[PDB]
């Protein structure tokens, strides 16, 4: 066993970072006091449940998670919530003030002043680690310390612990649910300098997880609690080769062998279905083609884009609940002579299928309803460059006029680290556009 | 108030529409620039389809299809119709074509040489054009020597195809010819067919024995404008309509445009476009698209009718543009955004 | 616990901070003697913000009363809500300032200020973590403008990270107590422009206009146009004062709405703005309409004749967020040639459950419109029209002033109007 | 149409099929960043300050 430490910066690391913790726990059965009847070894046991999980003597299962964020406010309903009992106030790292929407001021200014004291307290769940992996890193573009402190800590993870992975799960910026309107900005200046520090990242893009909340869940104004319950079962279906036993990623390493050949396109799409309301009367349970074929619609894709228009570079699939090879394959076989899947020419045209018998847990009272069998595919497509397009775009055009930079050069960020964090973007979108197009 | 912008400046039809749109008082032009738009005429070039459908609260649509340009490119089709089984390599009505690389650069030069000794020996005509995309640039030879020198002379893909030694000569005149037909997609795909094609005619008598002076053998509107010494002659801009044409069919060989020829277009419109509908379709996308597209046909002797290309950014004849571009407004933009006949086109059913 | 720190200066900043307290100590429940008698635990969740909480759980409002005669001070102690204040932060002499910016801002001010900062000072350092300052002021009189500017110059001094924020009645004319109020207007723009954050212009003009006009009010009087003021600090303050995600505080308000430092001027707005038919719903549709009409605006300036760099609108009380979103978007949609291009998404929505009182639900507008730029063409034209004859000039040099300082401010201004238009266009 | 490395255990199985074959900074260097940025901040306090002096 291995573990693995799961990192939730910014507003919305943490608010996701509960939401996932709840998954987490109903899908162990872990109980909100931490709990575990059907874990027979009191006090320790190196199961796969416990690369996310410790032990106590007293038989409580405490998350390998550290929660970071510059404003008390956040972090406060993890101390008083329904789970307050998983964590102890080690794990939970607040500041007095935040950045501001401002990644200068969360890199620099403040991240600065709190970056030690953030690397303390993950030393101290390191050190409970016997064979640690790697980290789960859970943040926005948009926010300053999502983009600004995180950044910040990836360059100084690397450099502590030089041999470990670091997985990335990205909030895209998304107008309808933003109110920064530098948000642009952020994002391309964390991009710029994560990029050589993360081995693999999972991009959400708000704007996805908005609209499928309000066309299949019915949802007329989503909220954060929607949309993050949302976001935790596709996180939760990367995840669970992590938690469970298997062999197809099972540890951090077999995401990047698996997913990412060349290392700056690091970016697999996610694709996740089906998702039905649970205000439904009663829903006609779809067969393993139906949701394989699913995961190859641009509606229920975590970021929307065509791939129909990029090349594939490698393609998961990730089962839950009632499915068996035989269907798996017989959906596939259908869907190629159907569907337009370019792979690049120096990889294979395949799929690495893997399948867990327990069906997604939904958290009660939710939205999700309890479906038989669910998917989530995770393809490294040049069709999610198209993201990266939009965001460069919405960058130069605010750039050009120097609109809000002020606000970054106040915090010591010197003016010329703008423009060389986009053309370190520009640059990836070369280097899609070379792997993709003829 | 719906919104659109202007991103092809140098767009006869959609200048036209353009003007339409205005027209209605109910549509309202914005800087080429301003993403806060419900319809885009976007530029023909590395049109930026990935920053449609990202704006909160605007149904968003262009009249392009990303996509389509594998049916609109010389080498393109060539290599759709090769590859694609629901075409298969013996379509019966594309002629015989090959994609050649210039040897300065899969190509199929051997594959062309082996169709072409075929025929040689076989004392059956060996006669196939040249040409490119990257054209105003065509030869049309008997030698494969001279068609394989050319293009390696070039720098660009050209594809051979065989040249029709046994087309449709109109009388008097005794001279070539081919059909333009306008055909538009909507964003649900439906696929209309421009009641109102132009026959793109040749004022000069067809010469079988001399390729080498091409204003006889090419039926470019330019072409017959600037080499052509009998431009006009016959009829006004070497454009003959339907009305005319299908009424020289009835006195000359006895049959009607919709029998001896229509059927073929209609058959062979259907069959390119829904070969790439899977590929291009934005059924379930987050924007839509149409787009207007101009065949290319050929019509031998025989009444059988051969694909020549198909153009994603088609002209259309001056006669023509008022119908045709109100038709736009009516079944492509009205449809989606719609304003506070005995239609022009003709609907080609078919199954998604 | 982002606590910010209210100070209010002269005759105009005293009587619109008098009534802005008035307003939202209703809406938070706490009465005229600072006892809490609400029915929502949303109105207690952020009264840290503005209030510091007593022994017996007594709210007193964190506002600093600063005025150079007592007059204006006296009728706010003997006022409703004037046993809310803490007497300590009453700081005010007997001279008064003539309506002379000198006198509030080199001689008569300037014996006082000190005092004043001992206050503010107690005040943030008590706080847990101060956010910043808000000012409530006119520009035309002498102390809210010359002494308020000469305090904000000073609180930057000793707070250089903390957001400035001000609320600043412009002279007009129209509504003129003095014929050298474009003097003293001319004046402060400039420590404004140097020493502030974040500045609601809220010109007289558009108030009396407001009232005569719009409100159907035959003669308008200080107390109405004040009532206006109320209203519209309530609104633009909603988001600082209740649970809610977007220009939550200062520096992340400051952050979304000034793309460049010294473009930092806002043009507030309000709705409905109802005669005494008051009774009548108001549909969110009429709600987003009226918001963005320029009869609703207290500017004095025509948005029509700019264009907007960014805007905030703050949507109050029980409505379809879904129906909200929609109408905005169609005021977008429908005239995003007002909106500059190079700001991709520059107008943001927030909502809000609890209303004003006696209001079913209301909209509040917070524009950086560069149409701005006329407000400070009219100052400066008042200005010129004078200074180009030395008219009234003696009032201040008689206080140490020199005429090159005023060459200085006419300089300043018409720089401020020139940077709008490089934007405007 | 492969498929290859079958494994199966009880919580679930995994395998792959074949459709067709193919054809940092130092912590020295981070500090430094760090504090060049504090300093600008420092600089850039200092020259208000002097501002305000005058
Ligand atoms: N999906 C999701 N997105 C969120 C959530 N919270 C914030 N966001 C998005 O994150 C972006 C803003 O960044 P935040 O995380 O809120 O800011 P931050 O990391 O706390 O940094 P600060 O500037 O210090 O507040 C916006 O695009 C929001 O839409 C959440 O709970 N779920
Ligand atoms: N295989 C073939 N046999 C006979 N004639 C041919 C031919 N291919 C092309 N032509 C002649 O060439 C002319 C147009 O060639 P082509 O369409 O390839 O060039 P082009 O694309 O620049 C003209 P357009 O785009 O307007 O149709 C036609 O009028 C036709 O007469
Ligand atoms: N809106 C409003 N404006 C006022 C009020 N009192 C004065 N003014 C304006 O403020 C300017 C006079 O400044 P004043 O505050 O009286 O001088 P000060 O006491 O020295 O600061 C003039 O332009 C007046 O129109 C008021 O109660 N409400
Ligand atoms: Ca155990
Ligand atoms: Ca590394
Ligand atoms: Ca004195
Ligand atoms: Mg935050
Ligand atoms: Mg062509
Ligand atoms: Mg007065």
């Amino acid at each position: 066993m291995r573990e693995c430490i799961s990192i939730h910066v910014g507003q919305a690391g943490v608010q996701i970072g509960n939401a996932c913790w709840e998954l987490y726990c109903l899908e162990h059965g872990i109980q909100p006091d931490g709990q575990m009847p059907s874990d027979k070894t009191i006090g320790g046991g190196d199961d796969s449940f416990n690369t996310f999980f410790s032990e106590t003597g007293a038989g409580k299962h405490v998350p390998r998670a550290v929660f970071v964020d510059l404003e008390p406010t956040v972090i406060d309903e993890v101390r008083t919530g329904t789970y307050r009992q998983l964590f102890h106030p080690e794990q939970l790292i607040t500041g007095k003030e935040d950045a501001a929407n401002n990644y200068a001021r969360g890199h620099y200014t403040i991240g600065k002043e709190i970056i030690d004291l953030v690397l303390d307290r993950i030393r101290k769940l390191a050190d409970q680690c016997t064979g640690l992996q790697g980290f789960l890193v859970f943040h926005s573009f948009g926010g300053g310390t999502g983009s600004g402190f995180t950044s910040l800590l990836m360059e100084r993870l690397s450099v502590d612990y030089g041999k470990k992975s670091k997985l990335e799960f990205s909030i895209y910026p998304a107008p309808q649910v933003s109110t920064a309107v530098v948000e642009p900005y952020n994002s391309i200046l964390t991009t710029h300098t994560t990029l050589e520090h993360s081995d693999c990242a999972f991009m959400v893009d708000n704007e996805a997880i908005y609209d499928i909340c309000r066309r299949n869940l019915d949802i007329e104004r989503p909220t954060y609690t929607n949309l993050n319950r949302l976001i935790s079962q596709i996180v939760s279906s990367i995840t669970a080769s992590l938690r469970f036993d298997g062999a197809l990623n099972v540890d951090l390493t077999e995401f990047q062998t698996n997913l990412v050949p060349y290392p700056r396109i690091h970016f697999p799409l996610a694709t996740y279905a089906p998702v039905i309301s649970a205000e439904k009367a009663y829903h006609e349970q779809l067969s393993v083609a139906e949701i394989t074929n699913a995961c190859f619609e641009p509606a229920n894709q975590m970021v929307k884009c065509d791939p129909r228009h990029g090349k594939y570079m490698a393609c998961c699939l990730l089962y839950r609940g009632d499915v068996v090879p035989k269907d798996v394959n017989a959906a596939i076989a259908t869907i190629k002579t159907k569907r337009s899947i370019q792979f690049v020419d120096w990889c294979p045209t395949g799929f690495k299928v893997g399948i867990n018998y327990q069906p997604p847990t939904v958290v009660p009272g939710g939205d999700l309803a309890k479906v038989q069998r669910a998917v989530c595919m995770l393809s490294n497509t040049t069709a999610i460059a198209e993201a990266w397009a939009r965001l460069d775009h919405k960058f130069d055009l605010m750039y050009a006029k120097r609109a809000f930079v002020h606000w970054y050069v106040g915090e010591g960020m010197e003016e010329g680290e703008f423009s060389e964090a986009r053309e370190d973007m520009a640059a990836l979108e070369k280097d899609y556009e070379e792997v993709g197009v003829d | 108030m719906y919104t659109f912008v202007v991103r092809d400046e140098n767009s006869s039809v959609y200048a036209e529409v353009s003007r339409l749109l205005l027209a209605t008082g109910q549509w309202k032009r914005l800087r080429k620039d301003n993403p806060r738009f419900n319809l885009m005429l976007g530029e023909r070039n590395r049109l930026p389809f990935g920053r449609l459908g990202h704006e909160p609260g605007l149904v968003q649509l262009v009249n392009y299809y990303r996509g389509a340009d594998k049916l609109c490119r010389k080498a393109s089709l060539v290599k759709l119709i090769k590859t694609s089984p629901e075409l298969s390599e013996s379509c019966t009505w594309f002629p015989e074509s090959y994609v050649i690389y210039p040897t300065n650069l899969t190509d199929e030069r051997e594959v062309f040489l082996a169709a072409y000794n075929r025929r040689r020996e076989g004392r059956e005509g060996n006669v196939w054009i040249a040409k490119s995309s990257a054209g105003a640039g065509i030869l049309i030879s008997s030698e494969a020597s001279e068609l394989l020198d050319f293009i390696d002379e070039q720098g660009q893909v050209h594809v051979i195809q065989k040249y029709l030694e046994k087309p449709l000569l109109l009388e008097p005149g005794h001279r070539k010819f081919d059909i333009r037909s306008w055909v538009l997609v909507d964003h649900l795909y439906n696929i209309y067919l421009y009641r109102e094609g132009v026959l793109r005619t040749s004022s000069e008598p067809y010469n079988s024995a001399n390729f080498q002076d091409k204003t006889c053998h090419l039926t470019n509107h330019c072409i017959q404008k600037e080499y052509s010494k009998n431009y006009g002659r016959y009829e006004e801009g070497n454009e003959m309509f339907f009305e005319e044409f299908n009424q020289y069919l009835m006195d000359a060989l006895n049959t009607t445009l919709e029998n001896s020829i229509l059927l073929q277009i209609k058959h062979i419109i259907r069959s390119c476009l829904m070969c790439i509908e899977p590929a291009i379709s934005t059924k379930h996308l987050h924007y839509q698209s149409f787009q207007l597209f101009g065949f290319d046909f050929m019509v031998d002797e025989e009444l059988k009718v051969w694909l020549i290309e198909v153009n994603g950014a088609p002209a259309c004849a001056q006669k023509l543009y008022a119908e045709l571009c109100q038709g736009i407004v009516d079944v492509a933009i009205s449809s989606v955004f719609p304003l506070a006949p005995t239609s022009i086109f003709i609907k080609l059913h078919h199954h998604h | 616990m982002r606590e910010i720190v209210h100070i209010q200066a002269g005759q105009c900043g005293n009587q619109i901070g008098a009534k802005f307290w008035e307003v939202i100590s209703d809406e938070h429940g706490i009465d005229p003697t600072g006892s809490y008698h609400g029915d929502s635990d949303l109105q207690l969740e952020r009264i840290n913000v503005y209030y510091n909480e007593a022994t017996g759980n007594k709210y007193v409002p964190r506002a600093i009363l600063v005025d150079l005669e007592p007059g204006t001070m006296d009728s706010v102690r003997s006022g409703p809500f004037g046993q809310i204040f803490r007497p300590d932060n009453f700081v005010f002499g007997q001279s008064g300032a003539g309506n002379n910016w000198a006198k509030g801002h080199y001689t008569e001010g300037a014996e006082l200020v000190d005092s004043v900062l001992d206050v503010v000072r107690k005040e943030s350092e008590s706080c847990d973590c101060l956010q910043g300052f808000q000012l409530t002021h006119s520009l035309g009189g002498g102390t809210g403008s010359g002494m308020g500017t000469l305090l904000i110059s000073k609180i930057r001094e000793e707070y250089p990270d903390r957001i400035m924020n001000t609320f600043s009645v412009m002279p007009s004319p129209k509504v003129s107590d003095t014929v050298v109020e474009p003097y003293n207007a001319t004046l402060s723009v400039h420590q404004l422009v140097e020493n502030t954050d974040e500045t609601y212009c809220i010109d007289n003009e558009a108030l009396y206009d407001i009232c005569f006009r719009t409100l159907k009010l035959t003669t308008p009087t200080y107390g109405d146009l004040n009532h206006l003021v109320s209203a519209t600090m309530s609104g633009v303050t909603t988001c600082l004062r209740f649970p809610g995600q977007l220009n939550a505080d200062l520096r992340k308000l400051a952050v979304n709405m000034v793309p460049f430092p010294r473009l930092h001027f806002f043009m507030p707005g309000f709705a409905p703005l109802t005669s005494r038919q008051q009774y009548r719903a108001l549909t969110v549709p009429e709600l987003t309409q009226q918001m963005f009409d320029s009869k609703n605006m207290m500017a004095a300036c025509d948005p029509r004749h700019g264009r907007y760099l960014t805007v905030a609108a703050i949507f109050r009380g029980r409505m379809s967020m879904k129906e909200v979103d929609e109408q905005m978007l169609n005021v977008q949609n429908k005239n995003s040639s007002y909106f500059v291009e190079w700001i991709p998404n520059n107008v943001k929505t927030a909502v809000c459950d609890i209303p004003p009182r006696g209001l079913k639900m209301s909209a509040t507008f917070i524009g950086n419109s560069t149409a701005i730029q006329e407000l400070f063409k009219r100052i400066s034209e008042q200005f010129t029209a004078m200074f180009r004859r030395k008219a009234f000039l003696h009032w201040y040099t008689g206080e140490g002033m020199d005429e090159m300082e005023f060459t200085e401010a006419e300089s300043n201004m018409n720089d401020l109007v020139s940077e709008y238009q490089q934007y405007q266009d | 149409m492969e498929v290859i490395e079958l494994n199966k255990c009880t919580s679930g199985q995994s395998f792959e099929v074949i459709l067709k074959p193919p054809s940092d900074p130092s912590l020295e260097e981070i500090q430094k960043k760090l504090e060049a940025a504090e300093e600008r901040r420092k600089y850039q306090e200092a020259e208000l300050l002097k501002h305000l002096a005058e």
